[PDB]
C-alpha cells in the first residue's frame, strides 16, 4: 500500500499501475485534485510536443531548408520566433495546430466522459503495434522518452538563453 | 468548556468545531448574536477578495498589461492611472457576478431561504478539483486559512504602501524606516 | 541495544534536578526525561521528534562541512571563485554571491517540498504509520535488526551534540574572528 | 425566534417563496452548479462549452489580423484597413461595416495578434529585485535584511 518510487509515501489512490509509467509517483498527490484522465492527456500532450521540439532543436542545429537563412539570418532557437512571427510561417503554424486542437479539444473532454483513452487517436498508420505486448513495451516507451524529452528540451532553451550556443554548439563549444 | 484559541474564555455557543477553522476563536460573541451562515459567507467573501487583493499588489509590480495607464508599479496608483471606463465596467461585472451568483438572494433575509445553499458553496467549481469525499474539510481548511492570511497580509501591503509611498517588493528592496 | 530503562525507557533521568514528567511515553529514541517546561504534555510529539532530528542532521552535515572548509580542505577549483580564505561567513556570502548557495537552496527545498512535506503531513495524519525521521534510506545496509536502537539513540544525540558543537564554533567565529581549528 | 443575519424569511415577516428546487451536482466547465431544465446539461455541458471555446479562439486567428492584403510588385504585402472597402449598390454608403466594425482593434491603438499579445501589445515584465541581493550590499540598495542588520549593529 506504499508508493514503490518514493517507498516512505503512501500509494495515491488515483494510480493503479495500468497505466504506462505508473511506479505510484505523486507524493505532492495532484492526482487527487485534477482528473487522471486529464492529467494522462495533459502529459501526452506536453510529451509529445516535447519530443517535437526537442528533435527540432537538434535538426536546426544539424541543418536549415532551403531559404530560411535568407530570410532569418543568424538567428537560431528561440530567437527566430519573433521573426517568424513577422513572417507568415508561426500564424499557419498556429492556425493549423489550432485546427487540430478543436478536435483534439473534443477528444480530451470525451475522454472526461470515460468512453475513450487519454491521447488515444488511434492514429497508427503503419500498424505497429499489432499484438498488445509491443503496443504495452510502446506505451512504456512513449510515457519515458516524453519526459526524458520535456527535461531535454527545457534544459536546451534554458542552455539558449544563457549562453546563445544550441544543444550540439554548446556540446561542440565548451 | 473552554475556548482552545482562547483559554481563558468559555467555548462561544453555536461553534462546535463543524465548520473549517473552527478553533472557538470569537471572544466578542459575534455568533451568539449573528447566525453563523452569514458570517462564513462573509468571512469567505473577504478572504477570496483579499486573495485576489495580494495576488493582485504582488503580481502588478513585475507584470503590466501593455500601455502607459498600466505602468505603475505601485497598486494605489494603478487605481487611479487606469483607464476609467474599465474600472467602472469592473464595478458593473462585479456588481453582476454578486447577482447572478448568489441567484437573486442577495439580503440578510433572503439569502440561505433554500435549505440546501452552504455557506460559501456558490457551485463555483469550473474544473471540478472538488470530485473527492476526504480531500473536502483539508480543502476548506486550507482556503480558509489562504484567505485569512490574504486578509491580513492585503491589509498591511496597502497600509504600508500608504506609509512608504512604494510598491512592496522594492519597499523590501529600497527600505527606510520611519 | 535499546537498554530501556538504562539509556531510554521509563524511569531514566539524566538531568535529576528537573524532575521526569508522566507525558514521555518512553517509545521515541532519545527519551532520557528531559522535559523541564513540560512541552510534551501539549505538543504533538511526532512532529517535534521529527523536527529534533532533522534539525540534527542538519547540524551534524553543517560540523562536517565547516570543519573540512576551516581546516584547508577544498575541491578542485573551489578556491578560486570562493576566495582562498577560511572564514565560514565569508564563504557564506561569495558562495551567494556566485550563485551556489541558491543552487544548494534550490535543491534542498526541492527535496523538503516534493517528498517532506508529504510525509510529514501523512506521518501526523495517520495514513502511512511512518515513524519520525524515517525516509528509508538505507543504501549501503549497516541496520537491519540494529535499528530498534545502536542507531537511533547514537544518531540523535550525535545530532543534538552537533547543534550544540555547530552554535558553539559559530559564536567564536563571531567573538575571535578566526575558524576553529 | 430570529436571529440576526439569519436569513430565512419566514423569521422576519418577510413574503416567502414556498418553491425551492433540489441542487444538483452536475457541473459545467465555464457554467454555474444550480437547478436547470431537463436536458440541458446533457445539450450545455461542458463537452459543448469546451467546443464552442476552441471553435471561438480557431476563429479569433483571422479575426485578429483582419485586413484586406495586398500583393504589390516585389512580393511583398500591404496591409490596409477594412473601412476603405467599397460597395456598388447602397447609395451613398460607400463605406459599410465590417468585421473590422465589431472589433476595432487598431481604433484603440491595440496591436492584436492570434493569440491577442502582439509586438506593439507585447506584455511587459520587468525583474523588480533591480539586480542586487537579499543582504551584504552596498550601493543603491538597502534591502529589509540589510536595515534589520544595521539596527542590531550600531
Ligand atoms: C517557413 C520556412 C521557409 C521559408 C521562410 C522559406 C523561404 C524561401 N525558400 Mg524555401 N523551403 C521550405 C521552407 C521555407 N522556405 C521547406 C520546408 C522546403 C522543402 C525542403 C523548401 C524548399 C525550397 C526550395 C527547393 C527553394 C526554396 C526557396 C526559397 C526562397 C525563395 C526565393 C525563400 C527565401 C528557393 C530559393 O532560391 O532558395 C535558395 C528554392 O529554390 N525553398
Ligand atoms: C519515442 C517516440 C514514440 C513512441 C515509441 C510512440 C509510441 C506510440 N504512439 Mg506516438 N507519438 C510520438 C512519439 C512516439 N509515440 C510523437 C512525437 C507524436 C506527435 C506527432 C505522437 C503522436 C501519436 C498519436 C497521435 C498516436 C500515437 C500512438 C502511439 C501508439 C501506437 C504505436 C505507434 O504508432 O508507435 C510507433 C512509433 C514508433 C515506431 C516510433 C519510431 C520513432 C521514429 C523512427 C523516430 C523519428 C525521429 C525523427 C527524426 C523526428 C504507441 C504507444 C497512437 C495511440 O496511442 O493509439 C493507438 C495515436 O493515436 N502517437
Ligand atoms: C481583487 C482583485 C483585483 C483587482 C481589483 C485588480 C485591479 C487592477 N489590476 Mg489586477 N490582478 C489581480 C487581481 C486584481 N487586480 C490578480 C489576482 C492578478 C494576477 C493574475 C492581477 C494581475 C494584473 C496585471 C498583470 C495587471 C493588473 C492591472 C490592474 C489594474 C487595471 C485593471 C485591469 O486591467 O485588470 C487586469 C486584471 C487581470 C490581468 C487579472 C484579473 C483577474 C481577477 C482576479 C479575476 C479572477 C476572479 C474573477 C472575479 C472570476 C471569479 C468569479 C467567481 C467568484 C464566480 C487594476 C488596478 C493592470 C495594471 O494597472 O498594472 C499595474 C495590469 O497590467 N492586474
Ligand atoms: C460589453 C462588451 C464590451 C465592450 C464593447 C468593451 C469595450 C472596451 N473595453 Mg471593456 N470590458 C468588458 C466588456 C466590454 N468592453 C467586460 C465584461 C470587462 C470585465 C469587467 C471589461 C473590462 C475592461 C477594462 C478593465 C478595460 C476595458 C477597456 C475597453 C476599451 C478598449 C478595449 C480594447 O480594445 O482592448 C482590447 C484588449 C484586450 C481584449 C486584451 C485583454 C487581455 C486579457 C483579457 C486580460 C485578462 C483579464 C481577465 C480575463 C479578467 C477576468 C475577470 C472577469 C472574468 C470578470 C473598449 C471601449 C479598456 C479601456 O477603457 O481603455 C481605454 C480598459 O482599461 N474593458
Ligand atoms: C563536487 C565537487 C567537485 C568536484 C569533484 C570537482 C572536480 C574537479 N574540478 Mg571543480 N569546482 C567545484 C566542485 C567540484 N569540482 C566547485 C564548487 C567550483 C566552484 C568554485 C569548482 C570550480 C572549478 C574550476 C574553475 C575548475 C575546476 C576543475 C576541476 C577538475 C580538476 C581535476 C584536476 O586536474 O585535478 C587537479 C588537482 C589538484 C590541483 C590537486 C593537487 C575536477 C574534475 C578544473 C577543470 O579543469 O575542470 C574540468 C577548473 O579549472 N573546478
Ligand atoms: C552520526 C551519524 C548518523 C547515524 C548513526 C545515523 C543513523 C541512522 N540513520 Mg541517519 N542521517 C545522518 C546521520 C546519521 N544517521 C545525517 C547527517 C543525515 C542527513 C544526510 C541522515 C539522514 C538519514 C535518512 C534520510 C535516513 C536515515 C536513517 C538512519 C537509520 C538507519 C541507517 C543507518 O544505520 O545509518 C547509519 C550509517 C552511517 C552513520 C554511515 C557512516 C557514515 C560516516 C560516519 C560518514 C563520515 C564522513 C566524515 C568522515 C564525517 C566527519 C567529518 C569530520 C572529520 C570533519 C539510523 C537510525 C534512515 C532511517 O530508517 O531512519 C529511521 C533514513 O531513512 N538517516
Ligand atoms: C453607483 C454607480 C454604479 C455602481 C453600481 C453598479 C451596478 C452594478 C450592476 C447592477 C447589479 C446590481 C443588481 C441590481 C440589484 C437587483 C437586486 C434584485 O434583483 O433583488 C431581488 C429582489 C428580491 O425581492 C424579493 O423577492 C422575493 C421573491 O420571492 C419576494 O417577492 C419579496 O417580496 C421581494 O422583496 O427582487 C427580485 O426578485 C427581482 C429580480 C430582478 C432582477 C433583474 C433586474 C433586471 C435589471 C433591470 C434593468 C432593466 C433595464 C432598465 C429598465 C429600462
Ligand atoms: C450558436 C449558439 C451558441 C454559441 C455560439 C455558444 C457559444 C458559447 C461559448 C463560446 C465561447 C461559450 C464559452 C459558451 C458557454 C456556455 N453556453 Mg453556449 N453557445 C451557443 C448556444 C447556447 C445555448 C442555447 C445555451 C448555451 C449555454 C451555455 C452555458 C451554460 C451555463 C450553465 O448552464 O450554467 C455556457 C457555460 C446554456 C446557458 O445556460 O446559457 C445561459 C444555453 O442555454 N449556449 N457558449
Ligand atoms: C507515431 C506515428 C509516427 C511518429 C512520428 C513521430 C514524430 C516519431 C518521433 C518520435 C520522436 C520525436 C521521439 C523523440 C524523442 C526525443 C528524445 C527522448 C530526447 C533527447 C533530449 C535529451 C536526451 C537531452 C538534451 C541534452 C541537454 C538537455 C542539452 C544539450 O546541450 C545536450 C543534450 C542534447 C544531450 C511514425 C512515423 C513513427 C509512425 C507511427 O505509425 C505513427
Ligand atoms: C476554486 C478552484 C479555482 C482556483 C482558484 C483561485 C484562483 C485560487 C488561486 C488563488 C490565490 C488568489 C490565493 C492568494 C493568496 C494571497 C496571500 C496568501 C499572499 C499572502 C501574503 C501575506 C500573508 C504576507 C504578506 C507580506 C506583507 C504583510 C508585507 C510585505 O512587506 C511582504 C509580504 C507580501 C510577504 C480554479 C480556477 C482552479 C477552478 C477549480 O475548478 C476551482
Ligand atoms: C518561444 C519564445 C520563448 C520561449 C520559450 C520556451 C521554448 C520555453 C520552454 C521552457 C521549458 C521547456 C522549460 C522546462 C523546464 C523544466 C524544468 C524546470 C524541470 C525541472 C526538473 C526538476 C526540478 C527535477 C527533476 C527530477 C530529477 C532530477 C530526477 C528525479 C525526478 C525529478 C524529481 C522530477 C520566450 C519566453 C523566450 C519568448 C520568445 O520571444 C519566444
Amino acid at each position: 500500500a506504499m508508493s514503490d518510487s518514493v517507498p516512505f509515501l503512501k500509494q495515491p489512490e488515483a494510480l493503479d499501475g495500468s497505466m504506462a509509467g505508473d511506479v505510484g509517483f505523486d507524493p505532492l498527490g495532484f492526482s487527487s485534485i485534477g482528473d487522471i484522465n486529464f492529467l494522462r492527456e495533459a502529459e501526452l500532450k506536453h510529451g509529445r510536443i516535447a519530443m517535437l521540439a526537442a528533435a527540432g532543436s537538434i535538426a536546426q542545429d544539424i541543418f536549415t531548408f532551403p531559404g530560411v537563412s535568407k530570410v532569418v539570418g543568424t538567428a537560431k532557437m528561440t530567437g527566430v520566433h519573433d521573426i517568424l512571427v513577422k513572417q507568415g510561417a508561426m500564424g499557419q503554424l498556429l492556425l493549423w495546430l489550432s485546427f487540430l486542437e478543436v478536435f483534439g479539444t473534443i477528444a480530451l473532454l470525451e475522454t472526461l466522459d470515460g468512453k475513450r483513452a487519454p491521447g488515444d487517436f488511434k492514429f497508427d498508420p503503419l500498424n505497429f503495434s499489432k499484438n498488445p505486448e509491443t503496443f504495452k513495451r510502446y506505451q512504456l516507451a512513449e510515457i519515458k522518452n516524453g519526459r526524458l524529452a520535456m527535461m531535454g528540451v527545457g534544459g536546451m532553451v534554458h542552455g539558449y538563453f544563457i549562453t546563445g550556443k544550441g544543444p550540439l554548439e554548446l556540446l561542440g563549444n565548451f | 468548556a473552554k475556548s482552545k484559541a482562547v483559554p481563558f474564555l468559555s467555548q462561544p455557543e453555536a461553534l462546535d468545531g463543524s465548520m473549517a477553522g473552527d478553533v472557538g476563536f470569537d471572544p466578542f460573541g459575534f455568533s451568539s448574536n449573528f447566525d453563523l451562515k452569514w458570517l462564513r459567507e462573509a468571512e469567505l467573501k473577504h478572504g477570496r477578495i483579499c486573495m485576489l487583493a495580494a495576488t493582485g499588489c504582488l503580481v502588478q509590480e513585475v507584470v503590466h498589461l501593455p500601455g502607459e495607464a498600466f505602468s505603475q508599479k505601485m497598486a494605489l496608483n494603478a487605481w487611479a492611472a487606469a483607464p476609467r471606463g474599465g474600472m467602472i465596467s469592473i464595478l458593473v461585472a462585479i456588481g453582476l457576478i454578486e447577482l447572478i451568483s448568489n441567484r437573486f438572494a442577495l439580503t440578510a433575509t433572503d439569502m440561505f431561504a433554500n435549505p440546501n445553499r452552504v455557506p460559501g458553496d456558490l457551485g463555483f467549481d469550473p474544473l471540478s478539483l472538488g470530485g473527492n469525499g476526504a480531500n473536502r474539510a483539508r480543502m476548506e481548511l486550507a482556503e480558509i486559512t489562504h484567505g485569512r492570511a490574504a486578509m491580513m497580509g492585503f491589509s498591511g501591503m496597502v497600509h504600508q504602501m500608504l506609509v512608504s509611498k512604494q510598491a512592496p517588493i522594492e519597499q523590501l528592496m529600497h527600505f527606510k524606516a520611519v | 541495544l535499546y537498554k530501556d530503562g538504562k539509556m531510554q525507557g521509563k524511569g531514566v533521568n539524566i538531568i535529576p534536578v528537573f524532575a521526569r514528567p508522566d507525558s514521555l511515553d518512553g517509545t521515541i529514541p532519545g527519551d532520557q526525561g528531559f522535559d523541564p517546561f513540560g512541552f510534551s504534555s501539549w505538543v504533538n510529539m511526532k512532529f517535534v521528534s521529527e523536527a529534533e532530528i532533522k534539525h540534527g542532521r542538519l547540524a551534524m552535515l553543517a560540523f562536517a562541512g565547516i570543519m573540512v572548509e576551516s581546516i584547508g580542505i577544498s575541491f578542485p577549483g573551489a578556491t578560486s571563485i570562493l576566495g582562498d580564505s577560511k572564514d565560514i561567513f565569508e564563504i557564506h556570502n561569495k558562495a551567494v554571491e556566485s550563485g551556489a548557495m541558491g543552487q544548494i537552496l534550490l535543491w534542498v527545498g526541492f527535496i523538503e517540498a516534493c517528498v517532506g512535506v508529504p510525509a510529514m503531513n501523512e506521518m501526523l495524519s495517520g495514513e502511512t504509520s511512518r515513524m519520525p525521521g524515517d525516509f528509508g534510506f538505507d543504501p549501503l545496509g549497516l541496520g537491519k535488526g540494529d535499528k530498534l536502537a545502536r542507531k537511533q539513540l547514537v544518531e540523535v544525540t550525535n545530532g543534538r551534540l552537533a547543534m550544540l558543537a555547530v552554535s558553539g564554533i559559530v559564536h567564536h567565529t563571531i567573538i575571535t574572528g578566526k575558524g576553529p581549528l | 425566534a430570529a436571529v440576526g443575519f439569519s436569513g430565512v424569511p419566514s423569521q422576519f415577516g418577510r413574503p416567502e417563496s414556498g418553491v425551492y428546487p433540489a441542487e444538483p451536482s452536475e457541473q459545467t466547465f465555464l457554467g454555474m452548479r444550480g437547478p436547470r431544465a431537463p436536458g440541458h446539461r446533457e445539450n450545455f455541458g461542458g463537452k459543448h462549452t469546451a467546443t464552442m471555446l476552441a471553435i471561438a479562439a480557431l476563429l479569433w486567428q483571422p479575426v485578429s489580423e483582419a485586413g484586406m492584403y495586398r500583393m504589390q510588385g516585389d512580393g511583398s504585402l500591404t496591409k490596409t484597413s477594412f473601412n476603405e472597402f467599397e460597395v456598388p449598390g447602397f447609395g451613398n454608403a460607400k463605406k459599410v461595416p465590417t468585421i473590422e466594425s465589431l472589433f476595432p482593434f487598431s481604433s484603440k491603438g491595440f496591436d492584436a495578434s492570434p493569440v491577442l499579445f502582439g509586438k506593439n501589445s507585447m506584455i511587459v515584465v520587468e525583474d523588480p529585485r533591480d539586480g542586487c541581493g537579499a543582504y551584504a550590499n552596498s550601493g543603491s540598495c538597502h534591502t529589509f535584511l540589510d536595515e534589520i542588520g544595521d539596527a542590531l549593529k550600531a
